[PDB]
């Protein structure tokens, strides 16, 4: 009866998604409504900044993409995908998109500000998380992928850099730049090298099973403190991924090793998440025996770690970046390419 | 140790996505 309830919830969440998917919100704010405070992180197309909404006094995180840079890198369709998907989804562990708009130079997406910082920062500083701490995070991602995959979405860029910790110590998944809604197979070589499934590297055509492989890598990295395949050059990492060879640190519990062998399965027809029981093979695994899936979803479990928060607008959980001016050209750049944004 | 090998490696910082 637990399985049937999940199934009904997902049926309704699909209907809500589809109405927004088919009729996307557009142009819901303007730049001059926001005071820009500080840069929170960077990427190849622009940056994410802490901003304050002047009419309400609320703080947000604003993602800014340079249209000319997106075109140069051939990321037009990926950028249109990102916004279209993010405006339509609704889940406790996904960052909420509040406004989007564009001007002559840039695209803008304004999301809830998540003050606890990136999982990456905390993981590097502590070294590694204990198995129960790792388990708490992993559960949230399992439920998030169950939601996403039921909507025909593939996420494709799971890693600690993309996972933000909120005030309550729960995860928010951000950065939907490679997410795609797709019923069959897809072929784009994208993602982060340490996290890529072998079928992506081998140019085979691939599906949602790549997210389950990436979850294997994440769980290993959280519990070990380093990823299962690392080297100084990406080409060297690819060699290791396809080889089929994983070593586990001696402190891994036998249950965790077992989970991991089934997620890091080079053979698609043997990989947990891609068998007939689907996500249930993962949720029913021994390693997750103590996880109350409903309590996690409702956010009722006490988090193992809560970040220090010193009031609204505090950025102490984030690194410092050099600040750059936002230049807005007097001529419209790339109008046709981004007309649907 | 593997941990020491990792910490001395070129990839302990934030990792960029690939597009190409
Ligand atoms: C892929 C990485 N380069 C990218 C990870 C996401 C991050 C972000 O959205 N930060 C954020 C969002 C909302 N609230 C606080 C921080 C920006 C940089």
């Amino acid at each position: 009866s637990e399985q049937e309830s999940v199934k009904e919830f997902l049926a309704k969440a699909k209907e809500d998604f589809l109405k927004k998917w088919e009729n996307p919100a557009q142009n819901t704010a303007h730049l001059d409504q926001f005071e820009r405070i500080k840069t929170l992180g960077t990427g190849s197309f622009g940056r994410v900044m802490l901003v304050k909404h002047m009419e309400t006094g609320n703080h947000y995180a604003m993602k800014i993409l340079d249209k000319q840079k997106v075109v140069k890198l051939k990321q037009i369709e990926h950028t249109l995908n990102e916004k279209r998907i993010l405006q339509a989804v609704n889940f406790p562990f996904l960052v909420k998109l509040e406004f989007s708009f564009k001007d002559n130079s840039n695209l803008y997406m304004v999301m809830e500000y998540v003050p606890g910082g990136e999982m990456f920062s905390h993981l590097r500083r502590i070294g590694r998380f204990s198995e129960p701490h790792a388990r708490f995070y992993a559960a949230q991602i399992v439920l998030t992928f169950e939601y996403l995959h039921s909507l025909d979405l593939i996420y494709r860029d799971l890693k600690p850099e993309n996972l933000l910790i909120d005030q309550q110590g729960y995860i928010q998944v951000t950065d939907f730049g490679f997410a795609k809604r797709v019923k069959g197979r897809t072929w784009t070589l994208c993602g982060t090298p340490e996290y890529l499934a072998p079928e992506i590297i081998l140019s085979k055509g691939y599906n949602k099973a790549v997210d389950w492989w990436a979850l294997g890598v994440l769980i290993y990295e959280m519990a070990a403190g380093y990823p299962p395949f690392f080297a100084d050059q990406p080409i060297q990492i690819y060699e290791k991924i396809v080889s089929g060879k994983v070593r586990f640190p001696s402190h891994f519990s036998s249950d965790l090793k077992d989970l991991l062998r089934n997620l890091l399965q080079v053979d698609l027809t043997k990989r947990f998440g891609n068998l007939k029981n689907g996500v249930n093979d993962i949720k029913n695994h021994k390693w997750f025996a103590t996880t109350d899936w409903i309590a996690i979803y409702q956010r009722k479990v006490e988090a193992p770690f809560i970040p220090k928060f010193k009031g609204p607008g505090d950025t102490s959980n984030f690194d410092d970046y050099e600040e750059e001016e936002i230049r807005v050209s007097i001529n419209e750049k790339c109008g046709k390419e981004f007309s649907e944004f | 140790t593997t941990y020491a090998d990792f910490i001395a490696s070129g990839r302990t910082g934030r990792r960029n996505a690939i597009h190409d």
